[PDB]
């Protein structure tokens, strides 16, 4: 899938 | 002499980057005047990201749920709203480092610089091109969403790209600064197909002209061709077809070097069929398509900015 | 994912660039505190450049022969001296945007970013490496002398290069910020030749580790090799021999990927003896040697700077 | 020869 590249 | 993949100086953009946190989700924001722009998926948890309903997610979000940090300076959010795929955070302090800027939507084939950031802090700058399938071949990790692409013209910074996500094939997709995606993509963690990537032919020709300007002439043959005959060969190697408007754009580079565009097309057609036979062009063993005709003129004539 | 030739953010350096004019000769200067650093050949006319007597040329100059501009603001020169191949101009205004900085002399194989400048204004930023023959493969035109190369280390900017001249092969030469040339070159327009440009083997290995990290693994084989046998092959292809120190340096990259350094050497040894079969690695058709092991870690782990 | 890359 596409991956949303925010951080945690 | 010389030719490098050159980026714009990033100083004017660095002073606009901030960190945006909502819960445990952090990414980068763009702070201009009293507004912070950031990808709207900052409001997601890791579980919301497969099938997010952003209107539902906004119901339990208030101003004080967004934490915005400009380095040591804290910014108080006094409003927020969703505009397409970005959030606009109204903050209590106008950015004193705000440059003269515009929001521009770029088209496939054009280039820009990317300032990759993590936790609102700059990591590096590099130059890329918007691919014909509306992706970019960037360098992004988790936490880089909200990094921006830009051009500089005279005194004005032109923002054209905001980073959101990575596609399974290792390429990247984002929005303009109005929040509208480049290409047929959506901001959710689903399987999404991009179109076939093709080689930007007019850019390859401009880079061949840059080669001649710097003294690389070994690939100039005695042949010429026509637009139709070239495009017949080009379409088989997944090259964008060349049009008459592309020929006109290359005019000044052709006049400067004294090599007619259709003669350069004949040299390109031979490089396609026969390869480079162990030689290199401007230090490259592949044909480079991430320099526009304007990029070449700019680097080879020393254009500077304010 | 992705891997790009990334430069450091240039903002801390853009604020230090000024224009230095002496008579009809102009170049760039570096403004740190109340001192401007620039190449000493600013005091040459066209006639002086074949065999300049810098001591005699400098004794005929006064402070008012140097015009120093920071944008539109003019800075008056209140003192001048020569330190090796660099002039130091004491000015009346200390630069308020002076960053924390260090002067460092680098070694061949190390990388740094260049902010190319003309008339005191930034043109572009790009990454390069000090070649084993003490040149760099840059992009410089007339007017670019005084442009500097730098690394960013947490909060401290490390200046390592100031541009002076171009060699007849299209490669570039300069000094550290104390005025000492890299390599056996002198600042006069005589016939000077660069030595052998060998390939930086430890950098190619780190780049191959970057490829694995990014999913490019087709070149990995089940073979291993010794340092002795690899070096016998590598000396034949003008690669630098590998030492135990290089093995230690690749330690963390080897540990992250699970590929032992000597297994990766066996893979590289095969790529030299057989070529790349038309395949590409990280979008390149040549083995890339302008990324250090630290460059790779910094890009693949998202290291940011203040 | 080498070329000193000042400007005019």
């Amino acid at each position: 899938s596409a991956v949303l590249q925010s951080g945690f | 002499s010389g030719f490098r993949k050159m980026a714009f100086p990033s100083g004017k953009v660095e002073g606009c980057m901030v960190q945006v946190t909502c819960g445990t989700t952090t990414l980068n924001g763009l702070w201009l005047d009293d507004v912070v722009y950031c990808p709207r998926h900052v409001i997601c948890t890791s579980e919301d990201m497969l099938n997010p309903n952003y209107e539902d997610l906004l119901i339990r979000k208030s101003n004080h749920n967004f934490l915005v940090q400009a380095g040591n300076v804290q910014l108080r959010v006094i409003g927020h709203s969703m505009q397409n795929c970005v959030l606009k955070l109204k903050v209590d302090t106008a950015n004193p480092k705000t440059p003269k800027y515009k929001f521009v939507r770029i088209q496939p084939g054009q280039t820009f610089s990317v300032l990759a950031c993590y936790n609102g802090s700059p990591s590096g700058v590099y130059q890329c091109a918007m691919r014909p399938n509306f992706t970019i071949k960037g360098s992004f990790l988790n936490g880089s969403a909200g990094s921006v692409g830009f051009n500089i013209d005279y005194d004005c910074v032109s923002f054209c790209y905001m980073h959101h996500m990575e596609l399974p094939t290792g390429v990247h997709a984002g929005t303009d600064l109005e929040g509208n995606f480049y290409g047929p993509f959506v901001d959710r963690q689903t399987a999404q197909a991009a179109g076939t990537d093709t080689t930007i032919t007019v850019n390859v020709l401009a880079w061949l002209y840059a080669a001649v300007i710097n003294g690389d002439r070994w690939f100039l043959n005695r042949f010429t061709t026509t637009l139709n005959d070239f495009n017949l060969v080009a379409m088989k190697y997944n090259y964008e077809p060349l049009t008459q408007d592309h020929v006109d754009i290359l005019g000044p580079l052709s006049a400067q070097t004294g090599i007619a565009v259709l003669d350069m097309c004949a040299s390109l057609k031979e490089l396609l069929q026969n390869g480079m036979n162990g030689r290199t062009i401007l230090g490259s063993a592949l044909l480079e398509d991430e320099f526009t005709p304007f990029d070449v003129v700019r680097q080879c004539s020393g254009v500077t900015f304010q």
